[PDB]
């Protein structure tokens, strides 16, 4: 046909560990390049379903701009590193749990309750260091489940909710046959929120398709 | 270094009272005097600095000669003088059309050197 | 052979023109929501409604690879 | 980049001339190449094994005197 | 412009001038200088001889390709030989020793 | 045109003292930017010690160890292209160490 | 007392007047062939084939014999070279020039299967086009990597392969044969006067080529 | 006659071979150099903009006559000795030759600048968090003032990687660029001020 | 997703379509990607 054109046909991707990565779609038409690419850099950043901590209350002191007694990080580099913690939720839409550790040494994320529904995909991943002699710490952390990044400012009375840490297109142009310009369109991207490269760009593609459905 | 290459010489027993001549004759012949024969042959001698045009005139190679200063005068001299070529230099190398003595060229040069004493 | 078959320059393109604006909008219970009016200029061959119909349908047929891999 | 095969040929000169009489053996018909190729040509092919510590000056005058008895080996046995 | 091999001049056997027989473009004694600077000899060689000056170098290289061996039989690129025949009319006797 | 590098190291050690410009009011060129990619033939560093290297090439890594330890340092002796042992080109430690890669 | 001592004798009187020279001695119905007379063979001829090998030339190991077709690749094959375990063909070292054509098919034809290639016309044209591959494969499949006639063939038996060497001496092709008692070796320039047959004669020996083959080109 | 199978053939016969470019006024060496020839549709020459310093060829009607480098000698040459990569620092100065000029010099300077307070004010993040926000929407491009975890390291005393992390101060559009900075290095540091003499520094 | 209507017709060549609910990152998206789509491919005849 005539005004049929021809689609694209990937089977081709580089992955360089579990959360980066480089996916590749070789043939698309004139215009096809930075098209879709701007569209889905547009979906993954903004709408990636996905849960992340909201709110937190610690034991010892209330305010944010202060120092926690037996630990060398301040209260404002912890926030920045429950920023980082990987949470997945089955069931419940929100869940609060408890960080139960006392002891000389790091604490690990696998210290946390594990409960019946909460999922720790990096039981590895640090949150804080514990000084020599006793201290203790026993704080309550929530989390939320939502589309996009909602930081601390909004929040009247800092969120990501995105999996995506960053995400990156680049367009150069291909040869095809008996033709003289078709963009190669090259997705780098890099998460942390238990989503894998391949299921992530498929649900954002999929989202695409819901809005593009009332339109054709 | 290129430009005070030249030395005119003082003392007397193997160079020609103050005949013009290179440091590295001068040199060569000085270390060979110090330590062989006699040490009054190995003469002393003074660096003259020359000029980039006037250093760049003084030249063994007979074609190296032609392609920079001039053809007439070159020539000439040359024919009357009966003087025969044989450079190793880089200029005579590219006009008669083979591999010049400098980077890769080098290593062949430096081999096929060593092949003319014996044959 | 056709000498006389002087050849012309094609140029299959209805649209002279393009242009999007998003304006914010308040609708039947919303907090934050925008709305896209997509000005169009064309040739007179074809509607606006089937013009923008066939361009989304172009989208979708792009898309749908990009989901099974 | 070359610069990995300089760190192990130091001279650089020297790698044009002992990649160019390696390049030869492959590019004739004679050998074959030691490292697995990716569709690159003899130039590229013996820069490559270089890099990783193979092929040198030494070890081509070592394996071409190698060969030498080989040959003269295949002559005289018949089985 | 551009060109594999075609026309030679009859005066010094070397390629045509450019844009009109056989697309030339100059080499120039400048560029020697950056050949011999960075230290390409091989390159150099096949410029002032193979591929531009030598009748039966450039014979032999043309094969070599076709067949698949690369390499090259430069010899005297016959612009010197030239140089004698005209130094040889003018008077003085040039010849090549050994 | 005809000089080229030759043989590995001069027999000699002999060499030009580099130290700061001072043309007439400040600095007008530093000691770094001129002994930079320079070999040294000796130069005894320090008040009677070692500090220095004998016959080793002055790197950005060995340039810089001596602008820390003692910065009083003015003078340092290096060798040269003009003051070369071999009389057929030049060493390629006298020459220096400039170089693309 | 070593290895060559498997190949004792073989062929009864069948014989043939020239194989004599290399005849320990009949005996028992059949005549023994003088391994004395074989040491000298056991070498000069592998001394060849090691000269030979450093040249990177080619070798054709020829053995249509059904018990030494499969057990041949593995010195050929393995080794990397040159076989024919099967009816060589009339004109694979004369007429090659038409011959070659066969192979041209053969090799496109693997690709078929290769890629996707394969699943193209109807599930019985691929039959009818396999077929092919089994005939090519097997009686070329062994030679598609000759591009261009050897510098020397090694056959087993020298007469069963008789065609074979012969197409050779009109090319100029040296030949190193493995005769025997009945055997003709009048066409070899290298005879080996072993059992033309003894499974066991034939796998020692012929990997043995292969052996100073392999690192013949050091 | 121009068949379509013929430049199938001569993209694998350009594959691994280079070509020699050069430009009107030798001067230098690095004016003659080589490189790796690609396919494109269209008459002009495409030069480098790093390689375009060096030779000093300003896009303005000025021609680039190519060379093909015939044998094995001169493509083992043209790639180790000649080529533009290996060519990275000047014959004369100790200085790179290859640099950012006037377009890549501004972009850098452009984004690494200090804006009077701008969006953000101080919302501090972990690092790929800061670029994915700067880029999407809400935080400026400059923004200035933003603290945040950059993975510095420095190759110390001979023996691997070392140094650790730390929360240093520093712009939106210097946390972007940090990301270019190749394992070693100042790391974080080096990123702000500016792009003028520290740039090619 | 987008209710597409109201259809603001001005002449035969021009007109101004609109699609009234769409998300808070979704103005732009579709619009700026139809644009490319619009321009560069658009059967016709000619």
């Amino acid at each position: 046909s005539v005004t049929e054109f021809l689609k694209p046909r990937l089977v081709d991707i580089e992955q360089v560990s579990s959360t980066h990565a480089k996916v590749t779609l070789e043939p698309l038409e004139r215009g096809f390049g930075h098209t879709l690419g701007n569209a889905l850099r547009r979906i993954l950043l903004s709408s990636m379903p996905g849960c992340a901590v909201t709110e937190v209350e610690i034991d010892g002191v209330l305010h944010e701009y202060s120092t926690k007694e037996g630990v060398q990080e301040d209260i404002l580099e912890i926030l920045l590193n429950l920023k980082g913690l990987a949470v997945r939720v089955q069931g419940k839409d929100e869940v609060i749990l408890t960080l139960n550790k006392s002891g000389i040494g790091p604490v690990t994320a696998a210290d946390i309750t594990h409960d019946g529904d909460v999922e720790i995909v990096k039981p590895q991943h640090v949150i804080c260091h514990l000084t020599d002699e006793n201290a203790s710490i026993s704080m309550r952390i929530k989390v939320q489940r939502g589309r996009g990044y909602v930081p601390a400012s909004t929040r009247i009375h800092d969120a990501c909710y995105s999996p995506v840490e960053r995400i990156a297109y680049n367009v150069e142009a291909a040869r095809v046959e008996q033709r003289t310009d078709l963009d190669k369109l090259v997705i780098e991207m890099e998460t942390n929120g238990t989503i894998d490269p391949e299921e992530a760009i498929r649900r954002a593609a999929t989202i695409l398709a819901e809005q593009l459905e009332a339109f054709v | 270094r290129q430009m005070l290459r030249k030395a005119t010489i003082v003392n007397a027993g193997s160079s020609d009272f103050l005949e013009g001549e290179q440091v590295e004759y001068s040199r060569v012949k000085i270390a060979n005097r110090e330590l062989e024969a006699n040490g009054k042959v190995g003469a002393t001698y003074s660096r003259d600095l020359l000029g980039i045009t006037k250093a760049s005139l003084a030249t063994e190679s007979f074609i190296s000669a032609a392609s920079f200063q001039e053809t007439t005068r070159v020539l000439t001299e040359a024919a009357v003088a009966g003087k025969r070529d044989e450079l190793r230099g880089l200029k005579e190398n590219v006009i008669v059309g083979r591999l010049i003595p400098a980077g890769t060229g080098y290593a062949y040069h430096q081999d096929r050197m060593r092949r003319r004493a014996a044959g | 052979r056709p000498i006389g078959r002087l050849l012309v320059d094609a140029c299959y393109s209805p649209v002279e023109r393009i242009a999007y604006n998003v304006e914010a909008a308040r609708v039947e219970q919303r907090t934050d929501l925008d709305k896209l009016v997509i000005e169009m200029e064309t040739n007179g061959t074809i509607d606006p409604e089937e013009a923008i119909r066939r361009a989304a349908t172009i989208l979708a047929e792009q898309l749908e690879a990009f989901v099974d891999l | 980049t070359v610069q990995d095969a300089v760190e192990k040929i130091g001279n650089r000169f020297d790698l044009v001339l002992v990649a160019a009489r390696r390049a030869r053996q492959m590019q004739v018909g004679g050998k074959d190449p030691l490292v697995p190729e990716e569709n690159d040509k003899t130039t590229v092919i013996a820069l490559r094994e270089i890099e990783e510590g193979l092929i040198n000056n030494q070890i081509l005058d070592v394996r071409e005197r190698q060969e030498q008895q080989e040959q003269e080996a295949a002559e005289l046995q018949a089985v | 412009h551009a060109r594999s091999t075609g026309s030679y001049s009859l005066v010094t056997q070397q390629p045509l001038g450019g844009k009109a027989q056989f697309g030339g473009q100059r080499f120039g004694e400048m560029e020697v200088w950056a050949l011999e600077a960075y230290g390409a000899a091989y390159t150099l060689q096949e410029m002032l001889t193979v591929k531009s000056d030598d009748v039966n170098g450039r014979t032999k290289m043309y094969k070599n390709i076709v067949d698949g061996n690369h390499q090259m039989e430069p010899g005297m690129p016959e612009s010197f030989n030239v140089l004698l025949k005209e130094i040889r009319s003018l008077g003085i006797n040039i010849e090549l020793e050994d | 045109q005809d000089l080229v590098v030759t043989e590995d190291d001069c027999g000699t050690h002999e060499g030009i003292m580099m130290t700061p410009v001072i043309e007439g009011g400040d600095v007008k060129e530093p000691l770094r930017d001129r002994v930079l990619g320079r070999v040294t033939a000796e130069d005894v560093l320090k008040p009677g010690t070692a500090d220095i290297l004998v016959p080793r090439n002055t790197l950005l890594h060995e340039q810089w160890c001596d602008l820390l330890e003692e910065n009083s340092v003015d003078a340092v002796k290096v060798r040269s292209v003009v003051s070369c042992d071999t009389d057929f080109g030049v060493c390629a430690h006298c020459y220096g160490r400039d170089l693309a890669r | 007392m070593l290895k060559a001592g498997v190949h004792f004798g073989h062929q009864t009187r069948y014989w043939n007047p020239k194989m004599k020279p290399f005849i320990f001695g009949a005996r028992n119905k059949v005549h023994i062939i003088n391994l004395e007379k074989t040491v000298p063979m056991f070498n000069e001829a592998l001394a060849e084939l090691n000269k030979i090998a450093s040249r990177k030339g080619k070798i054709l190991f020829v053995g249509t014999k059904r018990a030494a077709s499969e057990a041949v690749k593995d010195a050929a094959l393995s080794c990397d070279q040159f076989f024919v375990n099967h009816r060589w063909l009339g004109g694979m070292l004369t007429n090659w020039k038409t011959v070659r054509q066969s192979i041209k098919r053969l090799k496109d034809l693997e690709t078929q299967s290769q890629d996707g290639t394969f699943d193209k016309l109807t599930k019985k044209e691929a039959l009818m086009r396999t077929r092919e591959l089994e005939k090519l494969e097997n009686s070329l499949g062994g030679i598609k990597d000759m591009g261009g006639l050897p510098d020397a063939l090694f056959v087993i038996d020298a007469d069963h392969e008789h065609i074979a060497i012969k197409e050779a001496n009109n090319l100029g092709i040296p030949v190193f044969a493995i005769v025997d008692t009945n055997s003709d070796p009048d066409g070899v320039d290298f005879v080996i006067p072993g059992n033309d047959d003894a499974i066991r004669a034939v796998t020692l020996y012929l990997g043995a080529v292969a052996a100073t083959v392999r690192e013949g080109r050091s | 006659r121009e068949e379509a199978v013929v430049w199938d053939i001569l993209d694998e016969v350009i594959r691994e071979h280079p070509v020699l470019l050069n430009r009107a006024p030798t001067l230098h060496r690095l004016g003659i150099q080589a490189f790796e020839p690609v396919l494109i549709e269209g008459k002009a020459i495409q030069l480098h903009p790093l390689v375009c310093a060096a030779y000093n060829a300003d896009f303005d009607g000025d021609q680039m006559a190519v060379h093909v480098p015939l044998t094995l000698e001169a493509q083992l040459e043209a790639r180790a000795l000649m080529m533009s990569t290996n060519n990275i620092l000047s014959p004369a100065n100790g200085e790179p030759i290859i640099v950012p000029s006037q377009d890549v010099v501004l972009g850098l300077y452009y984004m690494t600048r200090d804006c009077v307070n701008a969006k953000g004010e101080g919302m501090v993040l972990t690092g790929p968090k800061e670029a994915e926000r700067l880029y999407r929407s809400g935080l400026a491009s400059l923004h200035a003032r933003v603290k945040v975890r950059i993975t510095e390291y420095e190759k110390d005393a001979n023996g691997e990687l070392v140094a650790k992390t730390s929360l240093k101060d520093t712009t939106v559009g210097r946390a972007i660029l940090w990301m270019i900075v190749p394992k070693g290095l100042p790391y974080s540091i080096v990123n702000q001020a500016l792009g003028k003499k520290a740039i090619s520094k």
